[PDB]
């Protein structure tokens, strides 16, 4: 039917690839805090103060990432902080590696809403397979618990 | 004639011109093109591979493309 | 550039390349109503291609090998 | 490696002597296990410094034409008379084309 | 692309760069140690003396900033 | 001869003057530059934008809301000033229009701007817009549609009502859930007015389809500490007195005496006057005592001791929400029990939302207000749920007030736009190229519509006017695929008032930027 | 020449780190006059 | 499970499907990183493995290999892989619905 | 990614770029601003401008001719230089029409503005400018009369 509706604006596009590569630097920049192999990073504010961290939360709070996308990354490991209470590098790794393939999934002449429905579909179907990869734990099992605590801080 | 200051683009520029004195034609085709090869590279480098074998990677599908671009040609008076 | 959706009319014409074997299928841009580019006598010379292809290739690589930067 | 052994005050003379007689052992090593052939066959000879060549450009930009240049190089040294002198090898650079394009002018 | 006001070391870069402080910090009072070490003089910039042996002494009265520096102070 | 071209100089430095065709340009251009900016975030199709502040703090908005881009924005253009006001005031007047009444002013002067541009006296584009906005607000109130009586149905226009203000805003992912929320939460005001009884609260974390709306309510106070931290078949107390140091309001007096034992005395008498006005209060024979103002050691021991749990400063919203919903008496004065009214509810502990306490009052009495739980991912996603939600409120309120509905989707914009197109092809005169641009514009909006959705805009923009034209009164565009359907079925439905207001605001701010043929500045500070 | 509105909307959003670096300079020197005026003229002018 | 998933869908959803897989596979990647592991490989036979059915095989850094991981103890609860795919997916959809910045 | 909007710079500094929206709108306002000023200037019942040079001599020069108007003028917006050369080419050419092709210009260029905010791709207005143009030199040419022969 025709050539299409024109794109005369071209700016939306702008500001996606934007937002999409600032979520892809924050996200490059904390992945070498990840796993047991992971390292540490120092962060000297404008002050004298200095810190030693590998927490994703605290080394993406501590730095200011002037860039609204990477303000709104450090919104969303504050939010992981605060239900699930670690894992606070992963979100983060995940959310920038999403919109690293949303740059070419956009420069295929994808609309960013057949993307964003494609991509709740995605988490409907990955929480279905979390949830059937569970295994059901009681808290009577002391050594559970303890593998737990002890892969939590295997990183630390 | 564009004003530009990266050594990048300075090579860009240079292999456009390349094309055109070899060529002739098709200086727009082989930016488009090498833009795209480094664009998959990244993602390629991201997974942890060593440019020099996404560089020997590409040099063997550029020798299957030119042998296949041999292939399929068609000639004329 | 055409209007024409990108992806869908690349992976249609594919299709179709791979089942008829006919390398001559491409992106119809002026809309004749034919994918035939034998057909719409759009034609480029053997060596224009090659060298394209080559010169990319050399090019990047050129790039790829490159890892440090001492501007003044 | 000699830094520690600065660091905690000794003499730069022995270090110095030290050098000196591991390079004298290190060169002799060299020559004595050094592999020659002494037939002076031409098949042979070419085979050797093409392989030469082939070493020592297997880390530039040209690798992958590595055997092409490799022969193209030796043709040129072996086209030269008896004094090896480089203005006799003239290299003309010429914009566009691919590297295989590249070519010897006899 | 990260955008952060401020300066960035990755890698062997700092790795070095610490040692190269802790380095320098233990430079700063290794020819005090033992029997024949001797003892170090101190000035504040404003005429005060301080003639000191003790490790701990110097390394507080120096002022510092590299922080691997400042953690060895403190240690 | 014009003041700023005259030979002698008559202005301070820095006090400038724009004559006719400049006054005209500058206003036209400010127009049309915040009408571009604020669209493209209209429709169910319409993206957000980022408010990157730049203060100090650089605080971050991501709103779709047309009167917050609006708002905070720095506009030095007067003529955008009239727009931006205008577009606060509709928020203030309905919740939802903002982007539309936006979107409409600067359509109608983008067209006056072309007319002036074929020579027509603005005062006839003025008193054609004053002819077609007649023709134009005699059709859409014809055109209403009023189910105040019939229960069943009027909650069904009340949902199709919410759904569509939500349509275009963030919350469209969760739509139903959020559109069920927002009706339930405004039916239980009871016809109350204040929007200020529904509280809602943002807390970090969990996903956005976590929110919920309390069965009761939700207080963000504490308890004291040596109180009772669940109560069953709790006579809540509600009160606004002292309770910290309570001092005679004699300011002229003071202690005056030869002794320190006097002052022992006096003291004394003072935690005796403290235990006695607590010992007044628990007379009521109550559970919990929520005071507006603080609770100081003293009275907080005494409620402690008489297993009371003593909740402390509430601020005034506080003690007025749980007034609404647990039906109490905000209380004062003890000396007579028997006439003041104790709250009641079934429960009241302690829960947690996240790593927070909050107070939980369940099973209440009245239930006249209510708590919204937002749950998200980001802060700039709380703020632009809460704002999207206040819309989807105040619409809702105001359609309980009047339940007059109208159809959206672009069929009460193009219905107008018929019956002014009527009205201008049969007058005579230069007011009928007026009255045609007055209808190309509402023409706009729903084109605008469309284009946001990357739609044929023109094509289905001619059909609806095919449609209209033709009798089909209800069509308007369905943006499920991009065709034309009936809102009636689709349940497309908005309230009268908003498309009212916003005609008749964006027609008002319209006629006052036209009539300006001078701009004059005085120097700035 | 039209469109005076420019809304430099993205502009200074990349090129903000430039402009918060001499700023803060700016403002380095703005509280060292600050310090530094009381200093003169505010007893030289009686 | 996810390329699956995408592989009986049509569409340009099933690009979008299989490019949230994609990006799925980058934590075990970075794993296999920082640990002097071989990246691509590494993730290869995870990928293979799960394939297999070993739901359970995982990167063994002890090792220097890939392994049944119940047998190293390296346990995680549920709420937080299903937490961080929730927000992850809720964060990136709202930057999605954005196209212009304004500066206030 | 554009070139200018991009975290890495590409220019050196002065160089800057524009893009799709903001090379149209500044063709289009180059464009409108100069068939503007050339017209009022047309017809029988026109009007003179005064052009005064801001050089040493200060050269007074009231005219008519639409060439003379658009030469005499520093314009550094580059689509009214592509309309300046077009009417002086013009002039050359004939010496007549130097205002009219302006405006005819201008006004292509400010309907072209309409249509692409209409969401029609530049290629679609190109081509159907293109017939536009063969059929109305067609209609031109038809009724083109002719006296030679009669003195
Ligand atoms: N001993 C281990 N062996 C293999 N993987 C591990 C081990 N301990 C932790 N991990 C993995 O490391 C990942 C990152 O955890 P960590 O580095 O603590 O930061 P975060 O928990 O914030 O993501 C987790 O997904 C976990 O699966
Ligand atoms: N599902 C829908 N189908 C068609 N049109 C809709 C739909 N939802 C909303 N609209 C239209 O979108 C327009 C803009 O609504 P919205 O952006 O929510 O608020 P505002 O009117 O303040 O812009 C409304 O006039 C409404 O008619
Ligand atoms: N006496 C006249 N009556 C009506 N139209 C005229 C008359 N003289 C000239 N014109 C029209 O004026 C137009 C413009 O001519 P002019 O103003 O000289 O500018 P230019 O010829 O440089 O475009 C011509 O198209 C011509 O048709
Ligand atoms: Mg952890
Ligand atoms: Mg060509
Ligand atoms: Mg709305
Ligand atoms: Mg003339």
């Amino acid at each position: 039917r025709g050539k299409g509706a024109y794109q005369d604006r071209d700016k939306p596009a702008q500001i996606r690839f934007s937002n999409i590569s600032a979520a892809k630097a924050v996200a490059d920049a904390i992945r070498t805090s990840l796993g047991p192999k992971g390292m540490d990073k120092m962060i000297q504010d404008g002050k004298g103060d200095v810190t030693i961290t590998n927490d994703g939360a605290t080394i993406l709070k501590q730095m200011q990432v002037l860039h609204p996308a990477a303000r709104m990354l450090v919104e969303l490991s504050k939010a992981q902080d605060i239900e699930a209470g670690d894992g606070t590098t992963s979100v983060v790794i995940i959310a920038g590696s999403l919109l690293d393939s949303c740059t070419k999934l956009l420069q295929k002449g994808i609309h960013p809403t057949i993307i964003s429905e494609s991509f709740q579909k995605a988490l409907e179907k990955g929480i279905e397979i979390l949830t059937d990869m569970s295994r059901p734990v009681e808290l009577s099992d002391r050594e559970t618990l303890l593998n737990s605590a002890t892969t939590s801080l295997n990183s630390k | 004639m564009m004003d530009v200051d990266h050594q990048i683009a300075k090579l860009m520029v240079e292999l456009s011109k390349s094309q055109d004195d070899e060529i002739g034609d098709g200086t727009t085709g082989v930016v488009v093109l090498a833009g795209a090869l480094l664009e998959e590279a990244e993602q390629l480098l991201d997974r942890g591979i060593h440019p020099i074998r996404i560089a020997d990677g590409y040099e063997q599908a550029a020798r299957v493309a030119i042998e296949h671009l041999d292939k399929i040609s068609d000639s004329v008076l | 550039n055409s209007g024409m959706n990108p992806i869908q009319t690349m992976t249609e014409v594919r299709a179709r390349q791979v089942k008829e074997m006919n390398p001559a299928l491409g992106i119809d841009c002026l809309h004749k109503g034919t994918n035939d580019m034998k057909q719409q006598h759009v034609i480029e010379t053997l060596i224009g291609k090659k060298q394209q292809i080559s010169l990319a290739t050399q090019m990047v690589r050129m790039i790829l090998k490159i890892d440090d930067i001492r501007k003044p | 490696q000699v830094k520690p052994y600065v660091e905690e005050g000794l003499h730069p003379q022995i270090i110095i002597r030290a050098f000196r007689t591991a390079t004298q052992l290190a060169v002799n090593k060299i020559k004595e296990i050094a592999v020659t052939v002494k037939k002076a066959d031409k098949v042979e000879q070419r085979k050797l410094l093409e392989k030469c060549a082939m070493t020592a450009l297997s880390s530039k930009l040209i690798s992958q034409q590595k055997a092409f240049f490799a022969k193209m190089v030796v043709d040129a040294v072996m086209m030269l008379d008896d004094l090896l002198q480089l203005k006799m090898i003239g290299i003309k650079k010429v914009q566009g084309g691919a590297l295989e394009d590249s070519q010897l002018v006899a | 692309p990260l955008s952060v006001f401020g300066d960035r070391s990755t890698g062997e870069t700092i790795r070095s760069q610490n040692v190269m402080a802790a380095a320098s910090i233990a430079n700063i009072v290794k020819s005090s140690l033992g029997p024949v070490g001797l003892d170090k003089m101190l000035v504040d910039d404003i005429g005060d003396v301080t003639i000191t042996n003790d490790g701990a002494t110097i390394l507080k009265l120096l002022e510092v900033e590299h922080p691997a520096a400042k953690v060895l102070c403190e240690l | 001869a014009s003041l700023s071209l005259a030979p002698v100089n008559i202005f301070k430095a820095g006090a400038d003057e724009e004559r006719a065709e400049t006054a005209r340009l500058t206003s036209f251009i400010g127009a049309i530059a915040i009408g571009d900016l604020v669209k493209s975030t209209l429709g169910p199709k319409g993206m957000d934008k980022i408010l990157l502040s730049s203060g100090r703090d650089a605080s971050l908005m991501v709103t779709n809301d047309g009167a917050t881009i609006l708002k905070n924005i720095g506009v030095d253009n007067p003529a955008a000033k009239v727009l931006v006001d205008m577009s606060r005031v509709q928020d203030d007047e309905v919740g939802d229009g903002t982007t539309s009444v936006t979107v409409l002013a600067a359509e109608l002067l983008r067209e006056a701007e072309s007319l002036i541009a074929k020579k027509i006296h603005p005062q006839t584009i003025i008193a054609g817009w004053r002819e077609a906005t007649k023709a134009a607000r005699e059709a859409l109130l014809s055109s209403a549609v009023d189910h105040g009586s019939d229960e069943v149905k009027f909650r069904q226009d009340l949902m199709n009502i919410a759904g569509t203000t939500l349509s275009s805003k963030l919350l469209t992912h969760h739509k139903d859930h959020f559109t069920k929320l927002a009706v339930e939460a405004v039916l239980r005001l009871k016809g109350s007015g204040n929007l200020e009884a529904i509280h809602i609260i943002k807390k970090l974390g969990g996903s956005l389809a976590d929110s919920y709306l309390d069965e009761g309510f939700l207080l963000d106070k504490k308890i004291g500490v040596n109180q009772p931290k669940r109560i069953e078949n709790a006579k809540i107390l509600i009160a606004n007195t002292g309770m910290d140091t309570d001092k005679i309001k004699i300011f002229g007096s003071r202690v005056r005496v030869d002794s320190t034992a006097k002052v022992a005395e006096i003291e004394h008498a003072e935690k005796e006057k403290m235990k006695e006005k607590v010992e007044r209060i628990l007379k009521h024979g109550i559970n919990c005592f929520i005071n507006r103002q603080l609770i100081y050691n003293y009275p907080e021991q005494l409620f402690g001791a008489a297993g009371v749990m003593a909740i402390e400063h509430a601020d005034f919203a506080g003690v007025e929400r749980l007034a609404l919903v647990t039906g109490g008496e905000i209380a004062s004065t003890f000396d007579h029990p028997e006439l003041v009214k104790l709250g009641s509810c079934k429960l009241i502990e302690e829960v947690m939302i996240g790593e927070d306490k909050l107070i939980h009052f369940s099973g209440v009495a009245l239930g006249e207000a209510c708590t919204i739980v937002l749950r998200g991912a980001t802060q700039q996603i709380l703020d632009e749920a809460e704002r999207s939600l206040h819309d989807a409120l105040c619409v809702l309120a105001q359609t309980v007030k009047d339940s007059r509905t109208v159809y959206g989707g672009g069929c009460s914009e193009m219905l107008m736009a018929h019956a002014v197109t009527q009205l201008a092809n049969r007058t005579p005169g230069k007011e009928a190229v007026a009255m045609e641009s007055y209808a190309k514009a509402l023409r706009m909006l729903p084109t605008i519509i469309a284009d946001n959705a990357g739609y044929d805009s023109a094509d289905l923009v001619a059909q609806l006017r095919a449609a209209h034209s033709e009798g089909n009164t209800t069509a308007g565009l369905d943006m499920r695929e991009g065709t034309i359907g009936d809102m009636a079925i689709l349940g497309i439905t908005e309230s009268f008032q908003v498309k009212r207001q916003v005609l008749l605001s964006a027609a008002e701010a319209a006629e006052v930027i036209l009539r300006v043929d001078n701009i004059i500045k005085a120097a700035p500070r | 020449l039209a469109g005076e509105g420019i809304s430099v909307n993205t502009g200074p959003k990349g090129v903000i780190n430039d402009w918060r670096r001499f700023k803060q300079l700016e403002t380095e020197q703005r509280e060292e006059q600050c310090r530094e005026m009381e200093r003169l003229i505010k007893k030289l002018s009686m | 499970r996810l390329t699956e998933y995408s592989r009986t869908l049509s569409g340009m959803e099933s690009y979008c499907v299989r490019a949230f897989a994609d990006a799925m596979e980058v934590i075990p990647s970075t794993l296999a990183e920082n640990a002097g592991l071989n990246p691509i490989s590494t993730v290869t036979e995870l990928r293979n493995r799960h394939a297999q059915g070993e739901k359970t095989a995982g990167i063994n850094v002890r090792k220097g290999g890939i392994s049944n991981i119940l047998e190293e103890l390296v346990v995680q609860p549920l709420l937080v892989s299903v937490s961080a795919l929730t927000l992850a997916t809720e964060t990136v959809r709202s930057i999605l619905k954005i196209d212009d910045v304004v500066n206030t």
